[PDB]
């Protein structure tokens, strides 16, 4: 439905943070999770014109700029199910990240920020967009669990060292 | 009622009100996340700083433009500064005045597309337009002809123009301007070890560049003088405290815009596509083009930039007839307050490309408003 | 409903509740078995005394630590002193109240994860967190950037901070403290003749150790003086009544903090670490570390530790600007104060680690708070 | 008659004749001085080792590198490592055999001036010549062209060249090499308790470095295996006796490479800076540079280092064209064996620098030799 | 005479030994003060070349770097009277270090040298190269008495304590 579209090759290497700065307390993972996913959507100027404005036309109800909008944004995930029309139309930029040229190096780093960020801490309660972008990312889904296994205590051997 | 002019400065964002002398606010056009971590409970918010307050924070933040080669590339920052200029520094509502963006000639049609659809369909200005840089420039010289060397930070062109009617297919453009010096200054510090690696230390190369480097009169005479090393050497204090010194490394560095291929880039130097531009231009005009030679921009603001492009430019021309350099000290505001005049203009208010006919045309409307 | 803020001293153990100003008790960490015969039928109970009555009792006492180098080490005995801080001198239900355990940075992850796992499963606190060392006790400056010389009982560490952002790559630390302090005037009593031997006297040379040892502004000069030896003695009454008097060891112990070679270990001092830890932040931050020092922890209440650290990193800093040294009258309890309004604080109540999200998290849940 | 080659490795020096195959002996660029007593009266002498002879006795020395970042900091020591290579080692007389040193591009002039003045006024050596390090090692490739990621002990650089001729813009370097994995894995050494303090634990860091670490082919999904930690920890017995062992902190270490922010300095990684320099490079070119990927210095003997940037670089180049690594399993010592290639030639025995030319010129000859 | 030329800061802290090693007997205490002094006057590359290389070249014939050459100084500096062109060279470097910006650090790292390692235990009879360049760094001179003291005997109490 999309077809004739395309982006630029690593177009989001300057959104994505630094580790140190990920593991940050006043850290809100979402915004600049989204953020990241803004800009690595950032369609290709080679594209024509009427799928565009229209894919743009897409993002700006499903991902905005501002902090209220996206703060708006979550407000309708919790009733996601009497909000149709939105809620279709998530599915469609889900079946276009599916097809994103680059699905490995986000999908890398998508549940990198995962990890080190905290990004994935409500584990199947987290709301309806990055339900389902991670899930455009991982094909499995399968991040509900493993990354809050940290293998805390082993000692096969002497005592402290010196 | 009254207009704003927004100069969109590859590195300098400068702005103000229409028929203003001085443009209002000029900050830097850098938006910077942070990079740490942020153990504070209460300083941690506002996660991405931007202009002056970005500059001062300089230190953990991963500085960013927005603007590269005359291209804006991150539209999502984009947004933040703009917002920035309106709300934050110039604190207007931007419904209410109409605006002016300036662009580079020859850029790509989408940074002027995207451009006026990031104006309307975000801040609802009332009517916008986008003037070419160095058309700008001739209205702060007052005068209706002659070419502009207009480079600024992020690519430099001329603008070839007789009186009234321009020269299009004679407008040339290179890449090179003060980033590509920063980064060859960058490449020299190292040869005196002075190593200065991240855009944090990127940031006071620029310090070190606009406040020591000037260009040499004769190259290789000057180089001569550097080898007897006896008065070239001065001596910048960086932000920490430990001083550096510099020595050809001065003038080497903004020699750049004449042998380009100290960079690596194979082109003719700045001073030889001005004469290459004339060459493109019709037999009549070059004689006033000659005589009317504009620099603009805050790259020419080396000392001794006019002093040699007007001999070297001489070198070039057919040594019969005059050449001059109008080099005024105003140059670095030069593209504002031009564009600050032509918002003011009687004769403007219709050549503007407001709302109300943006709405059956689309963003296609700036490709027939001045090309 | 009020937290208990609980410094875990590697000397000290000093507790209170959240909003004080003062902590509520303050007692040494000190465990003690006995270590005699206990002929007597009714006072051979209490096979393991603790805190305070083991500081009185030290004589027949084997005092033993339980967190050496800022690790925690025997943790049967680091309950018993936990336990002895909720229950016998705090009075207060652990179940009640939310806790706030605080540690040094780069210790090793089961000093932290043991930490929380006893402090769950034994105490049933409500809420814990952890802390660093150093972030607290700029809470205690009441300002938001400087890196803390906090040196302890048991470990000496610089965590290099600016306004919000810390530098974890910057952080050093050195094991050198203040029973390094001790160990080594063990050793440079003997030279007098001075030979205290055992734990029961090892606490007591850190009586002499506080109340007389000074830091010297210029080592070489004042150790001249020592030379003509005049007017350096003092004399400290030992606690069975017979006198000592010291001299040069009174000053040459405290150089252990600049000359790490007295001790042998192989390290530049804390004047010199302070320095290394500066020029490993970046070149924006150094203007304001050097203007922000912030000393912090027992060790530190050495007279004349100001005027020696600014002079001497005035040394090695370039000498065109200040420096400063910010070294409060509350020094010993800074740590605390800081983390006493830290746990105040009305944004903080969302950044503890609660138990219905420990029991799905397990241990490693601290990895995830603040690093 | 025949000509010595000897790289100033920044952590290990090779040397050997030209036309070798091996270099004749390699040992660790470490000078000493001891740091103890010495109450013997025969053994006290022989104040400063050197080389293996300092590395066997590391127990009672001040390990110190003479050469950090590529950059030749403590000349004085400089000496005394070079008379052990040609004195001691190679047992050869320096004024009669010509020599080759090699060192890193965009390192500074004076690391370039004083090596050659130190070289004629100190051992007479006929001819000598300097080499860069990344070019010296497309001899061993035996091919023409392709970029070089020749990471060593103190820096890594990205030489890209085509046939015959080089990109001196496009040079890159970054200073994160070995020494920064060194200390970065004695940082997370401490989380596991095994607190290695000084020079002579800095040393067996490198031998647990070079013993065990790999790096990991997917990050976090090998991360992940981490979790369920059944077979990834090894052991590894220090000199002492008592053994260690490490987990996820084998294969996190050399991740430094290509996530720098783990040591918090601001930069691409490895992979992406190879990308960064044939963007750089004109568009012919990155055809070529894509089929001929050099791997090269003892850095990039980590198992798993081709198999990673061959998926690395394939992320960020356009997908529809090949790539390749060139890692040939002598890349410990490819900066030497093609230095022992090119001193061999017969059309370069015109190349080198005389004395008798050097002494009309002065140390700034090698200016004009290669730059 | 030398003016324009510049060291760089701390040039000298990993030259100066450990205390425990300048507690040795076998601890020839010149060579390696010489080599502290010869490390840190290291020029700073900031200096310019045609007065760099001559106060280098000023240095080489006073501060060599061969134990062999240090030892063959010794030998004309009993008879310093006979031979003038080096010993008028020699107050030169006086009035360089006199004049070194990291002076009192120096003067305080100088006579550490003196009293821990022993270094002037001639006390007048030193000389001269360890003469002048003490008296470089000591103004006054006055490292003539004061490290021999040490206050050996005082019991103003008690006997031995147990
Ligand atoms: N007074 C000055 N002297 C030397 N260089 C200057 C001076 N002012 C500005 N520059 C250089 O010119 C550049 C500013 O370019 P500018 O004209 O602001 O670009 P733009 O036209 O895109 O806004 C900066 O990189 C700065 O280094
Ligand atoms: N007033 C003082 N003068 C000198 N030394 C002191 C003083 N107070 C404490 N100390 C030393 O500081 C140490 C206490 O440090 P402390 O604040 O307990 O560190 P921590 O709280 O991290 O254990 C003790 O060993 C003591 O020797
Ligand atoms: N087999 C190995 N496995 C892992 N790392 C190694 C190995 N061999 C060497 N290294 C690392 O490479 C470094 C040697 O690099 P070197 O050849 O000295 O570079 P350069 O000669 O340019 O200084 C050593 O410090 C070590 O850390
Ligand atoms: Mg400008
Ligand atoms: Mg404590
Ligand atoms: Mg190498």
């Amino acid at each position: 439905p999309f077809s004739g579209l395309k982006f630029k090759q690593n177009s989001f290497l300057s959104t994505v943070p630094s580790v140190t700065n990920m593991h940050s307390m006043h850290f809100d993972a979402r915004e600049t999770f989204l953020g990241v996913i803004r800009k690595a959507l950032e369609p290709d100027t080679s594209t024509p014109f009427p799928v565009r404005r229209a894919f743009d036309g897409l993002r700006a109800e499903i991902l905005p700029n501002d902090t209220i909008k996206s703060a708006a944004l979550k407000a309708q995930c919790s009733d996601i199910d009497k909000h149709p029309e939105l809620k279709a139309k998530m599915e469609t930029l889900k079946e276009v990240i599916t097809h994103h040229p680059q699905k490995e190096k986000l999908a890398e780093i998508a549940l990198q920020f995962a990890r080190e960020a905290g990004l994935t801490r409500l584990k199947g309660e987290t709301d309806y967009v990055l339900s389902n972008v991670l899930d455009g990312l991982i094909g499995d889904g399968s991040w509900r669990a493993g990354p809050a296994y940290e293998s805390y205590l082993n000692k096969p051997g002497v005592d402290r060292v010196i | 009622t009254t207009a704003l002019v927004c100069d969109n400065g590859s590195g300098l964002v400068k702005a103000g009100f229409a028929g203003d002398d001085a443009p209002r606010a000029v900050f830097p056009s850098i938006v910077g996340r942070p990079r740490h971590q942020g153990v504070m409970v209460g300083m941690g918010q506002k996660d991405s700083y931007v202009g002056d307050e970005a500059q001062s924070k300089r230190g953990i933040l991963t500085l960013k433009y927005p603007i590269e080669h005359g291209i804006i590339t991150n539209w999502d920052d984009m947004e933040k500064i703009w917002h920035h200029t309106f709300y934050n520094e110039l604190r207007v509502a931007p419904e209410e005045h109409p605006t002016l963006l300036t662009e580079a000639p020859l850029n790509p049609k989408a940074n002027r597309e995207k451009m006026t659809q990031i104006m309307f369909e975000t801040f609802n200005v009332p009517a916008m337009y986008v003037a070419i840089q160095a058309v700008l420039s001739l209205y702060a010289s007052g005068r209706t002809t002659g070419i502009v060397l207009d480079s600024g930070d992020g690519v430099t062109h001329n603008v070839p123009i007789y009186e009234g009617y321009a020269l299009p297919h004679a407008i040339m453009r290179l890449d090179l301007a003060g980033r590509d010096l920063t980064d060859y200054l960058m490449k020299i510090l190292t040869e005196r070890g002075y190593s200065f690696v991240t855009t944090a230390e990127r940031e006071i190369v620029r310090d070190i560049k606009e406040k020591l480097c000037y260009v040499a009169l004769d190259f290789e005479n000057e180089m001569a003088t550097a080898a007897s090393s006896s008065s070239l050497e001065k001596s910048y204090e960086l932000p920490d405290g430990q001083v550096i010194t510099i020595g050809n490394e001065r003038f080497r560095c903004p020699e750049t815009l004449f042998q380009p291929s100290f960079i690596g880039m194979e082109s003719a130097g700045i001073h030889e596509t001005t004469y290459n531009s004339i060459m493109k231009c019709d037999i009549d005009i070059r004689k006033d083009l000659y005589a009317n030679n504009v620099m603009s921009g805050g790259t020419t603001m080396y000392p001794g930039i006019a002093d040699r492009m007007q001999k070297e430019i001489t070198a070039l021309a057919p040594s019969t007839m005059k050449i001059k350099i109008i080099a005024p000290p105003e140059r670095k505001y030069s593209v504002w307050i031009g564009g600050s005049i032509l918002a003011s203009l009687s004769t403007f208010q219709q050549m503007w490309i407001t709302k109300q006919e943006y709405d059956e045309a689309g963003p296609s409307i700036v490709h027939r408003k001045c090309f």
